[PDB]
């Protein structure tokens, strides 16, 4: 019957915050503006975006792929609308096949996938020097920059390493809704049980731990709220009652505890290792282990 | 041993069973009535996992598993060395979980603080018995819930679901993998924005709550809030489990057949399922 | 490389999943040992330093450079004993060590248990130009844009009565949340009620934690417009105090 | 020996004797089910052998 | 409400045995909470799959 | 003059008696019952 | 012995009580389950 | 003359006799146990 | 060496007779399921074949 | 003489020889098994 | 040399003999283990082939 | 001439005469299982 | 320095050092010796 | 509180209780009315 904090029980606004100086260039921000329905969870401020040459890069070659893969499903369905809608998570932007190798392939026969994969490329990179160089005018500590390049560096080995090992841009996930999920099915079975790939097994504990983290951490938090324990740099700087409680009661529970600070740590790392061995595990596939049910028979965690 | 700001929080009070019979601390650990009945279940469980280990004749730790009684048996409780054993670990492992929440409760309640972790922990408590309990019941026998071994599970985990092919195709389960990604990259984000606003470039200051919402605004547009981003976490947690927990309960239960064959309605529609030309011709 | 062995059966993914485990066990010393920053060395229940302390060493010192010039060392003995209450009303129920201490005087009072408060700098909470975080809403030109406004709502206590009733709100300016509510009690005096620790219904303001009698004692801000740390930690303290006594 | 009654001055009866009520009953259930799960020393099957009604 | 303390000065033997029975009383009770939660779950779980189609109870066994 | 439980040696007493004439009738019982299952189904 | 009843010194008898019917009642429970698993002494 | 538990040297004395009365029933009920399995099944 | 008392003045005799008790509680759990799951050094399964059980 | 615990030498002399005391209780009893099980079922 | 008692001027004592007795434990088992999944060194498979219990 | 435990000199000859001690008593142990492990089965 | 240590503190560890890591390579050397009569590698 | 918590468990009790009818083909009585009646 208590007030769990979930929503906010009433709402504040006056002028939207438009941000500090630093060392950005302010002539990059846009205009701000309110949403009150974000307000009741969160912040119902739509603030100023920057928009520099990273983020320009950035959206324009995002664009370039998105509108590359629906023009590629428009032609698949023959310029029909109602074909469009009808088949719109059965369309695929598929690789060139085994035979073209890592060469660049005809339009019809992979050549449009090269390009969607090379714009899709520049964007990432752009906005991974976005992530970075926002950070940097701020005289921020760069950790999601970091953060990023092990997501950054599972989807690359998914289509651009794996690919240059393999021999051939065939083994990359096509683009489309239902036919990646038919690539990933696929992958397990032809590398044998992918399930037995002790990288994706740790990749799978760093997501149930990443869930399990959060929940732990947020459900912390929220219950310390009464003491202001959602200000958590100050309480770094100026410890409270409240990292005092959180602490106290995860090592009464479990015997030991975190502080403030090193949660994130834990956190960071914990969300970081899922797409860190999950880029090893993907990368091994293939190039050293083509079987990993064997492999696992071999090496004593699979029955004989 | 104590921590330093420790000695005024230990006070009597807040138990639910017992009064001051068990309010006391071993070591660190807080143990109350459901303490001393999570140490009971926990430790028995341990032990008749590693008496079924004895019983199977392997002693390597990720080849021990321990079945459930076969599906021909029901609901009938099994003989141990014909799955009652699984049965018998099955119900110390939720009395050890259901333990192990009230003496959150516990704890919660000697400190002043909310409930919210006893919940969330409650919600996975759900999903455990989702997966040993209601289902198999719903399917008429305790031999379709899942073994206690670390790869054999994962056996039972691929057989289930290419009972129904590609099991990818749940819409259900589609929903939960977006919200457990979504959770992770949430994760990252705020564990990230902490800690680069905590250790700033050397030279500068300690950074401001302003520098977060400054620096997401910038990179995307938008900020949640430090509670924003709490409420935020806890709750794509909580729903990407009860999701899975949905998907796993409609399946085999209400629904046999393969789900990427369940998602032809949308194409089979009278009014376009003829329209020559595209996939589905 | 498939099938190439350095030796025996120990490939690439062999070579892999044991660099793993090593990194693994690096980083788990790593991260626990950043997280023995405070609350450390261990002490008995005499407040003497305990026998035992643990396998993992306390970190190297490390320094926060504040925005006013003041610099913060977290695992120092002046972080320590700047956050160390003194005089604390409690008793040893047992000469063996894990047992509970047992409030002498009034718990809330005393703030002890769950009325427990942090000697926290006795300075409010800035934002990134140096005005004050927290600030009553007359004193912004903020206004309500979404729920029920409370001021003027009547203000009823876990007993059913009615103490007072609300007057202003006080808002956290760069977050644009309201964390505390004013209220004006019926001898006149005016104390600060913390939002997470109320319901905000149709017709009144609902405080469950603490009943009639306990309103007047609510710690008080020396100043009626600024709220410093030391005083958010002792209201919190005292109202989140009264779910237990 | 004779001086073993001054384990009562190390450590505190209450939390000892909840101890080994735990350890004491969690025992003497691991060795039934031990028996139970062998058939030769089930003897609930024993006697189902022995007298023949199922 | 349900566990009370004795009033062992100024109680009678009559008396002291009707409170160890309450408190016994109570205390089964309590364990009796989790043993009929338990057998509710697992009984109303049967049910609920009896209630379902047929294809409910013939699926390929997942070993 | 050891007391954990701020119970005096002779309240303990008076009570360990009932407790123990509790202890005795619960016995009985349960030996009336095994005694009947015993002659209904032995399991020696 | 004479001297069990100095275990009310010990620990207080009514918290004692209600413990102790947690774990009779659990305990009886259990012994029934068991009893469910060979058809012999299946009472159902 | 160390004491950790605040207990004298009489009461430990007091405590461990009373003790030892409990384990000495518990281990001779264990015996007659063991003795009347021995005689029903031997396992030797 | 006569000197080992002195262990007493680094290591807390409580602490160190709980890792005690656990230790030698685990081991020797430990090594009798060794043996249990070895039928040449099952006890029960030499019983069986001796006395004719099953 | 250095002392972590904050007991003292006699102190600890005391209880050492109640501890050796009662470890060799301990390995007397299970030398006694070990000869019995060597005599019934040698494992060398 | 005479003069390694001054490693004790540097380490201290009680987490030095925790670590000590733990790595110890875990050498100890982990030859245990290296022998007994050697067929040619496990004492029981021997003892099993020289007393034919199996 | 540091100290970062804190010990003296002498204090650290004392603990190291003892722990020397207990390390021969434990090599000395070790050394006669190796010489019986040899005579019962040699492994060179 | 950033360990505190002075000069001489540093020159008596460094000593001690180097007379416990001579005493480890002269076992290793014997060892090696012994393994190379036993069953050489080269 | 109490009248809307006996509101929701009276109609799930009954829709629970009719549904049990409806899947028994013995009291179904729109099974009874088509076989009584030829439909
Ligand atoms: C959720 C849907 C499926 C399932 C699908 C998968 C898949 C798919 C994978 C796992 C993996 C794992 N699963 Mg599983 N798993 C299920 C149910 C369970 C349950 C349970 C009682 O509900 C448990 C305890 C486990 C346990 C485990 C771990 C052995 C491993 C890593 C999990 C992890 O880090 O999580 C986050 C938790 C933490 C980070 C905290 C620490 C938790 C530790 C690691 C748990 C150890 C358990 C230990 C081996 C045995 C426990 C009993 C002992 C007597 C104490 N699974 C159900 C049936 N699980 C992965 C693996 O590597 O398998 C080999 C894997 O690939
Ligand atoms: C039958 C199918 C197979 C299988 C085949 C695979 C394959 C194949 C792969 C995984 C992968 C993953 N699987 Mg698996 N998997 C199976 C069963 C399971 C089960 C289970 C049964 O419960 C679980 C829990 C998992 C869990 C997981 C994850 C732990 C892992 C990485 C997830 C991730 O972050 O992905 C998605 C995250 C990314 C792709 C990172 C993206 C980064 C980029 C920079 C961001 C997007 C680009 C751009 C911005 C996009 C546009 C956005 C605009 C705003 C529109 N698998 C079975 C056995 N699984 C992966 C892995 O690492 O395996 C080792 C992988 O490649
Ligand atoms: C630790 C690993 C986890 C993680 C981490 C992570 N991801 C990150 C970060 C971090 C730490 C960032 O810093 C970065 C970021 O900025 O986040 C806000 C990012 C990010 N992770 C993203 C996505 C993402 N992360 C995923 C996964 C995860 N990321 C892991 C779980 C996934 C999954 C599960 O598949 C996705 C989809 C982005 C939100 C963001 C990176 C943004 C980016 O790269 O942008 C460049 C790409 C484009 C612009 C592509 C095109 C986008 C539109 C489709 C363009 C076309 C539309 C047009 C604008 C409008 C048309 C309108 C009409 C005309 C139709
Ligand atoms: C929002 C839901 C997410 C979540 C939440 C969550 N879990 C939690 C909490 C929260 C909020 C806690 O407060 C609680 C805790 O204390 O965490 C430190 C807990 C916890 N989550 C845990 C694990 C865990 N959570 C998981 C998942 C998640 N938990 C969800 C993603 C998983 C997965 C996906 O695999 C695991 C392994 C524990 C670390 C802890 C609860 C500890 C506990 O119950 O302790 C008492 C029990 C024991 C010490 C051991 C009992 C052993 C049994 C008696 C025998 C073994 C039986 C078992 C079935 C065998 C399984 C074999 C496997 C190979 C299958
Ligand atoms: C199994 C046999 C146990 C029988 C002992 C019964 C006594 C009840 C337990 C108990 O009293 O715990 C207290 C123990 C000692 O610590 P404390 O007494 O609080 O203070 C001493 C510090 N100078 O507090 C402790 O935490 C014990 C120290 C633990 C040392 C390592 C334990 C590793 C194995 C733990 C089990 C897993
Ligand atoms: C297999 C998974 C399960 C591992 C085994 C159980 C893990 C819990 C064991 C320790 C729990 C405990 O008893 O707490 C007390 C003990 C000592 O705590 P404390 O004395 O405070 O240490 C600092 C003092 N010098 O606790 C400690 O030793 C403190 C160090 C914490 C132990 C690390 C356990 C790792 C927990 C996360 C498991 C997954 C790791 C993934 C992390 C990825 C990167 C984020
Ligand atoms: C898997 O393992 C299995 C289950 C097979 C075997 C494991 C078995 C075990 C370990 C079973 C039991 C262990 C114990 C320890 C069982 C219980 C022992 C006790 C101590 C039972 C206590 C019974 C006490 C009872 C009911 C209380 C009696 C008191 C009753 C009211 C209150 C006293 C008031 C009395 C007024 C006066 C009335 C009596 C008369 C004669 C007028
Ligand atoms: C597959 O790879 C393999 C396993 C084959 C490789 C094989 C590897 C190795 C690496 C084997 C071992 C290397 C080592 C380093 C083995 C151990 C050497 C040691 C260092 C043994 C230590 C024995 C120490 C013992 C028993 C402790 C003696 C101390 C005893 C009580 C403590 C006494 C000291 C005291 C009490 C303090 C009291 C004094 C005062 C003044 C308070
Ligand atoms: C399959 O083989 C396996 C794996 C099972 C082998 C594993 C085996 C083990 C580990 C077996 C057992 C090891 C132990 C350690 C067994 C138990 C030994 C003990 C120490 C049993 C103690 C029984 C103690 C009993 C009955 C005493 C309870 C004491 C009492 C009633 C008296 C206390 C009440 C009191 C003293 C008055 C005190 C108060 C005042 C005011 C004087
Ligand atoms: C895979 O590897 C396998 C498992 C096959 C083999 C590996 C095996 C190992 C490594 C086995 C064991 C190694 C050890 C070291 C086992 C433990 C040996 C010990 C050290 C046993 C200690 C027994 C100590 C006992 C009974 C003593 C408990 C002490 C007491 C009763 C005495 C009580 C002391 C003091 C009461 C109170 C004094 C109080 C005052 C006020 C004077
Ligand atoms: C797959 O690739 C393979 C494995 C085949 C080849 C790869 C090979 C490598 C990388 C081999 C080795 C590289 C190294 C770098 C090996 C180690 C070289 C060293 C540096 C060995 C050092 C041994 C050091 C030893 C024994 C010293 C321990 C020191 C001590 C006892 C001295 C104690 C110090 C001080 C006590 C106390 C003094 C205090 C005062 C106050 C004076
Ligand atoms: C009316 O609608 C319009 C036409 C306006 C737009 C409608 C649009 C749609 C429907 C857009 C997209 C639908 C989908 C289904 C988009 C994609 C979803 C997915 C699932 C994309 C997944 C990509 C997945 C993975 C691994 C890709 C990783 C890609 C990479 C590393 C990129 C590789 C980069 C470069 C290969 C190769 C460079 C080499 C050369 C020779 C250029
Ligand atoms: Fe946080």
């Amino acid at each position: 019957a208590e007030y769990q904090n979930f929503f906010n029980q009433v709402q504040v606004a006056g002028a939207p915050e438009m941000g500090l100086k630093e060392d950005v260039d302010t002539f990059e921000r846009t205009p701000a503006g309110m949403f009150n329905i974000l307000g009741w969870m969160g912040n119902a401020q739509i603030g100023p975006i920057y928009l520099g040459i990273a983020g320009t890069v950035s959206l324009a070659f995002g664009a370039a792929w998105f509108f590359t893969i629906g023009v590629w499903y428009w032609y698949q369905a023959g310029f029909d609308p109602f074909i469009f809608m009808r088949d719109l998570f059965f369309f695929s932007l598929e690789p060139p096949p085994a035979e073209y190798g890592l060469a660049i392939a005809p339009l019809k026969q992979g050549g449009v996938w090269q390009i969607a994969s090379l714009f899709m490329a520049i964007s990432v990179i752009a906005w991974w020097v976005r992530v970075y160089t926002r950070a940097d005018q701020l005289g921020m500590g760069k950790h999601m920059a970091w953060a990023f390049l092990s997501a950054i560096w599972l989807w690359s080995v998914l289509g651009f390493w794996r690919p240059i090992l393999m021999g051939s841009w065939s083994v990359a996930p096509p683009y489309g809704i239902f036919s990646h999920l038919d690539w990933t099915n696929q992958f397990s079975l032809d590398h044998g049980n992918l399930f037995y790939n002790p990288f994706h097994g740790l990749s799978i504990a760093a997501l149930y731990g990443s869930a399990l983290l959060f929940a732990m951490h947020g459900a912390t938090i929220l219950a310390v709220t009464r003491f202001g324990g959602e200000r958590e740099l100050e309480q770094i700087v100026d410890r409270g009652t409240a990292s005092e409680r959180a602490a106290l009661f995860w090592r009464w529970t479990m015997g030991f505890n975190a502080t403030m600070e090193g949660i994130h740590r834990w956190a960071i790392w914990m969300a970081v290792m899922v797409t860190l061995t999950g880029g090893i595990g993907i990368l091994l596939s293939g190039t050293v282990v083509d079987n990993w049910y064997v492999w696992a028979q071999v090496h004593g965690y699979a029955p004989v | 041993a104590l921590l330093s700001f420790e000695r005024k929080y230990r006070v009597p009070g807040g138990t639910l069973i017992g009064g001051s019979l068990f309010d006391f601390w071993v070591g660190p650990f807080y143990v109350g009535f459901f303490g001393v009945t999570t140490i009971f279940f926990a430790t028995l469980g341990f032990l008749l996992i590693l008496w079924g280990a004895a019983m199977q004749g392997t002693w390597n730790p990720q080849l021990i598993s321990i079945f459930p009684p076969p599906v021909e048996n029901g609901l009938n409780v099994a003989a141990l060395d014909k799955g009652g054993l699984w049965q018998v670990i099955t119900v110390c492992a939720t009395g050890a979980f259901c333990s192990w929440a009230l003496r959150e409760v516990e704890i919660c309640r000697k400190l002043g603080i909310g409930f919210h972790i006893p919940v969330a922990f409650s919600m996975a408590i759900f999903a455990y018995l989702t997966l040993v309990v209601i289902r198999p019941m719903m399917m008429g026998s305790w031999g379709y819930a899942f073994p206690y071994g670390i790869w054999t599970h994962l056996d039972w985990v691929s057989n289930t679901g290419y009972t129904y092919g590609n099991f990818h195709y749940n819409p259900f389960h589609m929903l939960g993998i977006s919200l457990f990604f979504t959770t992770a990259w949430a994760l990252a984000m705020h564990g990230a924005l902490v800690l680069s606003a905590a250790n700033p470039v050397k030279g500068k200051t300690m950074r401001t709550p302003d520098h977060e919402d400054t620096y997401f605004r910038d990179l995307m547009g938008y900020s949640v809030g430090t509670l924003g981003i709490h409420r935020l976490g806890l709750l794509l947690a909580l729903n990407a489990v009860f999701w899975s927990a949905c998907c796993m309960l409609v399946s085999g239960t209400i629904y046999f057949d393969l789900w990427s064959d369940w998602w032809y309605w949308w194409v089979n529609m009278p009014f376009w399922a003829d329209m020559a030309g595209g996939i589905n011709g | 490389m498939v099938g190439v062995n350095f030796f025996g059966d120990f490939d690439l993914a062999s070579l892999a999943i044991w660099s793993f485990w090593a990194f693994l066990a690096y980083l788990i010393y790593y991260l626990q040992t950043e997280n023995m920053r405070e609350g450390y060395p261990l002490e008995n229940d005499d407040g003497k330093l305990s026998p035992n302390q643990g396998p993992f060493p306390v970190p190297s010192p490390k320094t926060f450079d504040l925005a006013d010039g003041r610099k913060i060392v977290v695992p120092s003995v002046e972080n320590e004993e700047a956050h160390r209450r003194t005089d604390l009303a409690l008793e040893r129920t047992s000469v063996n060590e894990g047992y509970p201490f047992r409030p002498t005087g009034n718990p809330m009072l005393d703030g002890v248990g769950p009325a427990s408060w942090v000697p926290r700098r006795d300075e409010p909470e800035v934002d990134a130009h140096g005005h004050n975080k927290i600030q009553p809403m007359r004193k912004t030109e903020m206004k309500v844009s979404a729920g029920r406004d409370p001021r003027g709502m009547p203000v009823q206590a876990g007993d059913t009565e009615v103490v007072g009733k609300i007057v202003d709100m006080w808002v956290d300016i760069p977050e644009q949340l309201v964390r505390y509510l004013e209220v004006e009690l019926n001898s006149g005096k005016k104390k600060l009620l913390p939002m997470t620790m109320l319901k905000i219904w149709s017709d009144r303001v609902r405080v469950n934690a603490i009943t009639s009698d306990l309103f007047d004692t609510i710690p008080d801000i020396k100043s009626p417009d600024v709220v410093t740390k030391l005083e958010e930690d002792k209201i919190s303290a005292y109202v989140a105090g009264g779910y237990m006594y | 020996m004779s001086k073993f009654y001054k384990i009562w001055l190390v450590f505190d009866p209450r939390r000892v004797f909840v101890a080994q009520g735990v350890f004491l009953f969690l025992l003497a259930v691991l060795i039934h089910l031990i028996l139970l799960s062998t058939p030769a020393f089930n003897w609930l099957t024993v006697a189902t052998a022995k007298h023949g009604y199922v | 409400m349900f566990d009370k303390p004795f009033d062992y000065e100024n109680g009678s033997k009559f008396e002291m045995g009707i409170w160890i029975g309450r408190q016994m009383a109570y205390g089964a009770f309590l364990g009796s909470i989790p043993f009929l939660l338990g057998l509710g779950l697992v009984l109303g779980s049967y049910g609920l799959g009896l209630m379902l189609p047929e294809r409910a109870h013939q699926a390929p066994s997942p070993y | 003059d050891l007391s954990f439980t701020g119970l005096t040696d002779e309240q303990a007493q008076e009570l360990h008696a009932v407790y123990m004439s509790g202890l005795s009738a619960f016995i009985a019982v349960a030996v009336l019952a095994h005694l009947a299952v015993m002659i209904w189904r032995p399991w020696f």
